[PDB]
RNA sequence: GUGGGAGAGGGUGGUGGAAUUCCCGGAGUAGCGGUGAAAUGCGCAGAUACCGGGAGGAACGCCGAUGGCGAAGGCAGCCACCUGGUCCACCCGUGACGCUGAGGCGCGAAAGCGUGGGGAGCAAACCGGAUUAGAUACCCGGGUAGUCCACGCCCUAAACG
RNA sequence: GCCGAGGUGGUGGAAUUGGUAGACACGCUACCUUGAGGUGGUAGUGCGCUUACGGGUUCAAGUCCCGUCCUCGGUACCA
RNA sequence: CGGGGGGAACCUGGGGAACUGAAACAUCUCAGUACCCAGAGGAGAGGAAAGAGAAAUCGACUCCCUGAGUAGCGGCGAGCG
RNA sequence: GUGGUUCGUGGAGCCAUGGGGGAAUCUGGGCGGACCACCGCCUAAGGCUAAGUACUCCGGGUGACCGAUAGCGCACCAGUA
RNA sequence: CGAGCUAGCCCUGGCCAGGGUGAAGCUGGGGUGAGACCCAGUGGAGGCCCGAACCGGUGGGGGAUGCAAACCCCUCGGAUG
RNA sequence: CGAAUGCCGGCAUGAGUAACGAUAAAGAGGGUGAGAAUCCCUCUCGCCGUAAGCCCAAGGGUUCCUACGCAAUGGUCGUCAGCGUAGGGUUAGGCGGGACCUAAGGUGAAGCCGAAAGGCGUAGCCGAAGGGCAGCCGGUUAAUAUUCCGGCCCUUCCCGCAGGUGCGAUGGGGGGACGCUCUAGGCUAGGGGGACCGGAGCCAUGGACGAGCCCGGCCAGAAGCGCAGGGUGGGAGGUAGGCAAAUCCGCCUCCCAACAAGCUCUGCGUGGUGGGGAAGCCCGUACGGGUGACAACCCCCCGAAGCCAGGGAGCCAAGAAAAGCCUCUAAGCACAACCUGCGGGAACCCGUACCGCAAACCGACACAGGUGGGCGGGUGCAAGAGCACUCAGGCGCGCGGGAGAACCCUCGCCAAGGAACUCUGCAAGUUGGCCCCGUAACUUCGGGAGAAGGGGUGCUCCCUGGGGUGAUGAGCCCCGGGGAGCCGCAGUGAACAGGCUCUGGCGACUGUUUACCAAAAACACAGCUCUCUGCGAACUCGUAAGAGGAGGUAUAGGGAGCGACGCUUGCCCGGUGCCGGAAGGUCAAGGGGAGGGGUGCAAGCCCCGAACCGAAGCCCCGGUGAACGGCGGCCGUAACUAUAACGGUCCUAAGGUAGCGAAAUUCCUUGUCGGGUAAGUUCCGACCUGCACGAAAAGCGUAACGACCGGAGCGCUGUCUCGGCGAGGGACCCGGUGAAAUUGAACUGGCCGUGAAGAUGCGGCCUACCCGUGGCAGGACGAAAAGACCCCGUGGAGCUUUACUGCAGC
RNA sequence: UCGAUGUCGGCUCGUCGCAUCCUGGGGCUGAAGAAGGUCCCAAGGGUUGGGCUGUUCGCCCAUUAAAGCGGCACGCGAGCU
């Protein structure tokens, strides 16, 4: 877990790269994967709509189940364990009985051979997925439906993972990977346990190349700039922000709130970040 | 040392050429403008 | 060796109620706190005291002893798993196979350090109120590291009989 | 060299033209508490002269003005 | 059966500047101009009063002359009309 | 809320209309410069309509128009080299 | 009207003589209660090293109506990222 | 028209001036011709040879070939030509493209959006230097040739026969199908050597008739076979998935081979056949042709980066699509249809000349610049695409001849000295490859390191070890070792090839940058912190639809600072920002109508309007420092003095902690003291009076790194004392060609004056025959550019903000 | 003089003034001698090499007969830096 280096060369000093022990599986599944197009950051018109990317590698898009619910009831035998460039986490590939293949994110604890399904029915156990209603109160899970049948979109980061708190109504209330409280609709389902690769957020990248395999290009800075380019731009040697900090479109950056105050999601919110 | 010039007939039709001015209201005043002014060509050789 | 015994001895995983604190709700009004006496502070933007609901962290009351275990440092809610030492009995086996121990190795309260977490109460530093000739203190109101977990360091002590 | 604010008790410091030993402190002096000092309590700070200089305004000038000296603050850029 | 697309300038509709002027400049001006776009033609718009507006009056619409730089408008300015 | 008109918010009507409300059919409705009364004018919310007008790629006629540095950019194989 | 120069990104291809250093891992031996570790071999990592191609443009000289509207000479930087 | 740095045109001056475009280089003979340095052929000489040779792609588009031409184009000449006129020349079922596929992207029925114009968008369609696809060797033309011819092979389509089979698709499945580094075994291209094989001819000038010397000893090739290698399990049973179906694929279970065993595919070898084939001599070829020959046609060795190829391994940054192809079934059809084999017929469009590192492309030029892929021989040098010479082949750069001044450029050498030069060792020089010995502080333990500093280096002889290929052997190739000796000043004998050390500053580091005056201490960077963001995320672009973010989900994404790493980062929340706050106050439209007015006989119509309810915002209460930001003054005091641990007092939101400090910051300033030097405004170490450091616009440190900027030493030098000589290319003279800015007109001297204040031009005086060449720059307020500095203009523009007024956005 | 009169210093090359740093010739002296001090005449010649700083200047090391001061667009950039 996290492999070091020895200091042969600058940079390889502070070096960390992954530990791949958990790793069943050197090549994708053709059947599962799509090429994906690399944006650069440019939408349709050919304009940067967010800076500083392109370069990095090639890279192949592996789809992944995120409604388990097509499957209720028929189990499934994992049958590797496998790297996703495409994100913090790692895909497990699984054999359903009836002979399908598909790739769940891989919950952390979950072994080859092991033995999974999703449903209302369901052993609680890593892996499994179930309606939020039928999880007990305060089970950690992951991969959680935000609305019934509109796909999982909460802690899928490696690592991450969510938790039970209580039960209201139709709703129950669930503590975010934020920490903010949440009620999400019973209905929503979710398979229970963490994300794993949860040792991800010590690797050091180490040298500023491998920030670009990464698809991220430099990153430059307000004060660093002119003044056509960025309000903190200008200014002899250095100088100070002269001004509360602000973004290159000029708003503020420092503490100031953006989220919609009168979003209809509010009535479903109790905490913060 | 490399100039402006880099000759590739494919880039002068796909840009400057005739279909090229056609797609656009702006190309199409161009080729109205040309027609009108009499030139002997309304558009790049190219070949 | 065999047969037994006591114990907060150690490690891992669970799990319980009490209390503090914070949040919501209900009810309810003008003060609560705090001290030697006060002030700072909190409170009609509805505090305190009361009832209910919830979140969370830490510590385990009575048992509890001038008691028990451990080589030491140390170990105290309950449960399971893994494990150390130790005493008694019958008198069975090996046959001096012993004692000590420079170096070496390991363990080592608290505080401190690194990387993650976690953070209720307490609280170095720090702010404020008092006291005082003054008070960079004692007392009061605040309060961050830390106190807690993991992994890794540090290796000290009135580490004392 | 150039514009802004200042010079007052022993000290640090106040005052719209109406002064006044002059706010308020701290020095200090007399007594008191103490065996003695300090802390602490009680009641006063010039010999009928001065608020940097000396010379106008006013019925009155620490207060407004005029120049002189000194302080402090700011400045002397393109060259 | 029709449409499409082209046409010097002219017409109508949709949209629509700035220099400049005001001896600075914001309302105002330049100006509904330049220009972009859609449509029409040999012309196009308009047209047969829910009109004018003071006389008991005129009678559809266009165009010219004139009313008249008048009535008014206007940082009551420049100027517009 | 705006646009049009000479009308720049002015006493601001008329014509038009993006938004809200929302009628009546002659004893009905619009207008005559806020509004009210009186006296008049006119009949909205469907449509078409020659001529008189504008222009000049084109043909002609005519010039107190130019005469090859002029007159169209081009008298000439020029929107060419 | 322009990204046939230049800048970034996207898709698809290609290029990088030779030499040097010798990471992890593995294997063996040592070590130990089991380890950590040590040594030897092997191994062949790296915005590692020297240096052509390729990419630059460091200092100096020359050129300055130039060979050239940025060049030439010597020297220098990077060269599996 | 006389002036506008006027416009257009013509013609002057400079001037027979500068230049004639790489310093790779020329000489003569012969020919042709009106005319020859410049065309042609010979011989000699020189230059390139990872190119300055050869192939391809762009782009160019007749430049190609030949005949006849020389006005112009050619930096001179021209009989020559890439130039003028004319004629000729480009041949494909297999090479490249298209009657194939899909990538980004483009387009776009469905759909969505927008005043119009238009924007977007699923399927589809288009789109290639990627995927798919069937030709190899030789000959021939003046000029084309995988195109024509010759020989040997191959593809599709149509029709037919034979044999086989549930056939059948735009639908399902498989496959296609993948990175980067390293790399095994076998091959091949390519190359070296041979006493073996074939071959004209040669014996010079002292020697050699010799296992002499010089030349050559291969290419392509179906089936078959051989060798190396790729790919691949076989049968049954069930079956709920692969939007229908499936016998296929997937999945579970049972039995067989575990192995290329087999089946299969590609590489190379060999192959019937076919083809080439030197030096030299001769023919005259402008270029080849004849002969050598009836050629020989073999052995050994070196050996790819290429081939077998979906090979192997390791790694993290996790590595296109679609069709061809195989499989499965659906309708449909089963005489069809498809599969396999043989046969016959059918097989279109476009390109092909030539240039192609350049005189034919981009650079106004026959321009020292720029231009993607491939091949690129030999020897030596550690290797090599490096460097020196050289093959094939290709060039001597489209002005020449002389002379041998100053000066300049490029180069070589120097007595003694050795940085005294100078802002500065700038420049140059020293060093230099490889083998061995050896190698410090400090360090993040890797480094520092090529530290430094040393020794070796040729050739001949003897002995000698191991490897590769051959067999286990010679032969050939590779890596060594020991001994004795030869020669010169010197053996990396020429060419390519670090000068080193100490010490500060700044930035951690490799990187990036002002194309064209700055490469840096600037930007970036790993990393730290803050903040926003619950997902139809925030945020960006768009009027919108849509899109990026992201087919991502808080270990993620956006914004901002700081900038590896070590140790750290104090106190102030008054003001500003942001954040929280259900009360309070004020607050627009709207609500409400107390009352008041206009008019009307009136019923009424119309107008105004108080109270009161009524957002956000502001106010107000709080919080907030890696938010914007800020972080005092005066007086006194110790038993010498001096200083003040201590005290007093004014003010503040609070009065700068650590650490650092004459600094990339210190004005005074060359502060003072120490170190260095004979001497040191710089440098280094201190002190602290910090004009005016200070903690993420981070503080203080830091090994390693730097074409960065200071300072010092050694070494070594024409940098210098201080110059001298020599070389080449220019400058000079001659023949050819022949520009330029500038130019009121010129008959254009010095001094003292004078003058708009710096006179060839006015006064006086002095000096002075006319005209040129080569030189020098003191003057013509010399040229150039309507001064960039400075002001002015109610000139402009970029930028800022608590200037004004708007708009988007919220 | 802004339709341009390049600006400190250094190098190079100088030339001139004398208000003389030295050398020559003098008066006075509080000149014994030697050495000076002052003022007088005198422009023929001469007037070093280094450390530091861009520096002018200046300070400093080592010598010297002596280590002069000025002007020439703070002489001199179509002469260099
Ligand atoms: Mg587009
Ligand atoms: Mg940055
Ligand atoms: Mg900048
Ligand atoms: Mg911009
Ligand atoms: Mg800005
Ligand atoms: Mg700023
Ligand atoms: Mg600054
Ligand atoms: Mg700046
Ligand atoms: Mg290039
Ligand atoms: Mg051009
Ligand atoms: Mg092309
Ligand atoms: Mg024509
Ligand atoms: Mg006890
Ligand atoms: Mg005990
Ligand atoms: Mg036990
Ligand atoms: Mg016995
Ligand atoms: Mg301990
Ligand atoms: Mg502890
Ligand atoms: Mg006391
Ligand atoms: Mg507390
Ligand atoms: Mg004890
Ligand atoms: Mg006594
Ligand atoms: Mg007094
Ligand atoms: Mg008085
Ligand atoms: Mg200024
Ligand atoms: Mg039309
Ligand atoms: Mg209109
Ligand atoms: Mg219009
Ligand atoms: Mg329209
Ligand atoms: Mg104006
Ligand atoms: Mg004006
Ligand atoms: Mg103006
Ligand atoms: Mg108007
Ligand atoms: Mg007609
Ligand atoms: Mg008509
Ligand atoms: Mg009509
Ligand atoms: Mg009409
Ligand atoms: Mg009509
Ligand atoms: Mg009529
Ligand atoms: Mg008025
Ligand atoms: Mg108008
Ligand atoms: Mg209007
Ligand atoms: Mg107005
Ligand atoms: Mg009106
Ligand atoms: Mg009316
Ligand atoms: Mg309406
Ligand atoms: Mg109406
Ligand atoms: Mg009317
Ligand atoms: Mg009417
Ligand atoms: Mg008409
Ligand atoms: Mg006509
Ligand atoms: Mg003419
Ligand atoms: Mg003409
Ligand atoms: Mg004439
Ligand atoms: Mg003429
Ligand atoms: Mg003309
Ligand atoms: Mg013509
Ligand atoms: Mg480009
Ligand atoms: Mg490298
Ligand atoms: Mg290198
Ligand atoms: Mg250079
Ligand atoms: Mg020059
Ligand atoms: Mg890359
Ligand atoms: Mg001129
Ligand atoms: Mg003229
Ligand atoms: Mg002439
Ligand atoms: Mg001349
Ligand atoms: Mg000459
Ligand atoms: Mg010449
Ligand atoms: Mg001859
Ligand atoms: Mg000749
Ligand atoms: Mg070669
Ligand atoms: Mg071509
Ligand atoms: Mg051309
Ligand atoms: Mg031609
Ligand atoms: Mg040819
Ligand atoms: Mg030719
Ligand atoms: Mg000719
Ligand atoms: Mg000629
Ligand atoms: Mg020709
Ligand atoms: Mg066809
Ligand atoms: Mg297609
Ligand atoms: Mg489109
Ligand atoms: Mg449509
Ligand atoms: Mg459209
Ligand atoms: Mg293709
Ligand atoms: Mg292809
Ligand atoms: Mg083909
Ligand atoms: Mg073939
Ligand atoms: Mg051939
Ligand atoms: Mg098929
Ligand atoms: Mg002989
Ligand atoms: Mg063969
Ligand atoms: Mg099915
Ligand atoms: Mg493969
Ligand atoms: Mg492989
Ligand atoms: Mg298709
Ligand atoms: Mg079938
Ligand atoms: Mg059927
Ligand atoms: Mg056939
Ligand atoms: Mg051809
Ligand atoms: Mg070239
Ligand atoms: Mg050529
Ligand atoms: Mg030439
Ligand atoms: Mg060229
Ligand atoms: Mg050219
Ligand atoms: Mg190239
Ligand atoms: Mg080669
Ligand atoms: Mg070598
Ligand atoms: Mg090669
Ligand atoms: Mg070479
Ligand atoms: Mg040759
Ligand atoms: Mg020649
Ligand atoms: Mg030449
Ligand atoms: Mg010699
Ligand atoms: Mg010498
Ligand atoms: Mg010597
Ligand atoms: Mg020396
Ligand atoms: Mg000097
Ligand atoms: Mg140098
Ligand atoms: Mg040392
Ligand atoms: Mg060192
Ligand atoms: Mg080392
Ligand atoms: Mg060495
Ligand atoms: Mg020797
Ligand atoms: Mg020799
Ligand atoms: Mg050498
Ligand atoms: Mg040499
Ligand atoms: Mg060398
Ligand atoms: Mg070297
Ligand atoms: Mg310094
Ligand atoms: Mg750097
Ligand atoms: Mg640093
Ligand atoms: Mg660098
Ligand atoms: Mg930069
Ligand atoms: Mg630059
Ligand atoms: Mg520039
Ligand atoms: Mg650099
Ligand atoms: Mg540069
Ligand atoms: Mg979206
Ligand atoms: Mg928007
Ligand atoms: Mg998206
Ligand atoms: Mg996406
Ligand atoms: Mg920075
Ligand atoms: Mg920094
Ligand atoms: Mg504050
Ligand atoms: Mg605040
Ligand atoms: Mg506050
Ligand atoms: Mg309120
Ligand atoms: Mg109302
Ligand atoms: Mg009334
Ligand atoms: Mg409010
Ligand atoms: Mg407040
Ligand atoms: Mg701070
Ligand atoms: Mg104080
Ligand atoms: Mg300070
Ligand atoms: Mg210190
Ligand atoms: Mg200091
Ligand atoms: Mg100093
Ligand atoms: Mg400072
Ligand atoms: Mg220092
Ligand atoms: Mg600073
Ligand atoms: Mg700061
Ligand atoms: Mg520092
Ligand atoms: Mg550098
Ligand atoms: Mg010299
Ligand atoms: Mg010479
Ligand atoms: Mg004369
Ligand atoms: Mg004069
Ligand atoms: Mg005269
Ligand atoms: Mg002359
Ligand atoms: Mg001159
Ligand atoms: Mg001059
Ligand atoms: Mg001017
Ligand atoms: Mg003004
Ligand atoms: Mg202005
Ligand atoms: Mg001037
Ligand atoms: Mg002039
Ligand atoms: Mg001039
Ligand atoms: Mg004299
Ligand atoms: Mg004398
Ligand atoms: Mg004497
Ligand atoms: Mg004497
Ligand atoms: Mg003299
Ligand atoms: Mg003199
Ligand atoms: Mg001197
Ligand atoms: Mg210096
Ligand atoms: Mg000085
Ligand atoms: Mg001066
Ligand atoms: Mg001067
Ligand atoms: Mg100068």
């Amino acid at each position: 877990a996290v492999k070091k280096f020895k200091p042969y060369t600058p940079s390889r000093r502070f070096m960390t790269v992954a530990d791949f022990s958990e790793i069943t599986k050197t090549e994708p599944e053709k059947s599962l994967v799509k090429p994906l197009k690399k944006t650069g950051g440019r939408n349709n018109q050919g304009r940067i709509t967010v800076r500083f990317r392109g370069g990095g590698h090639k890279r192949l898009y592996r789809i992944i189940d995120f409604k388990r619910w097509d499957k209720v009831g028929i189990p499934a035998k994992v049958a590797a364990i496998e790297y996703d460039p495409n994100r913090s986490a790692r895909i497990a590939l699984l054999h359903y009985v009836d002979g399908e293949k598909r790739y769940i994110i891989a919950p952390d604890g979950l072994q080859v051979g092991q033995q999974v399904v999703a449903g209302p029915d369901a052993p609680i156990q890593v892996g499994n997925a179930l309606p939020l209603r039928f999880i007990p109160v305060g089970t950690v899970v992951h991969a959680v439906e935000l609305e019934p049948k509109k796909g999982a979109k909460l802690a899928r980061a490696a690592g991450t993972s969510a938790q039970i708190q209580g039960r209201e109504g139709d709703y129950v209330i669930l503590r975010l990977p934020s920490g903010e409280l949440r009620k999400v609709h019973g209905e929503c389902y979710a398979t229970v346990g963490a994300v794993g690769n949860a040792d991800h957020k010590n690797i050091v990248l180490g040298k500023a190349g491998r920030s670009r395999w990464l698809g991220r290009r430099p990153h430059v800075r307000g004060a660093a700039m002119n003044p056509v380019d960025h309000p903190h731009g200008g200014g002899e040697g250095r100088a100070p922000r002269g001004r509360p900090p602000a973004s290159p479109w000029g708003w503020q950056t420092k503490g100031l709130k953006t989220r919609k105050r009168r979003k209809p999601s509010s009535r479903f919110i109790i905490a913060r970040r | 040392m490399k100039r402006t010039w880099q000759p590739n007939r494919r880039k002068r039709a796909k840009t400057h050429g005739f279909r090229a001015r056609m797609r656009t209201p702006g190309g199409r005043k161009v080729l109205k403008r040309r027609r009108q002014k009499g030139r002997w060509r309304l558009t790049p050789a190219v070949r």
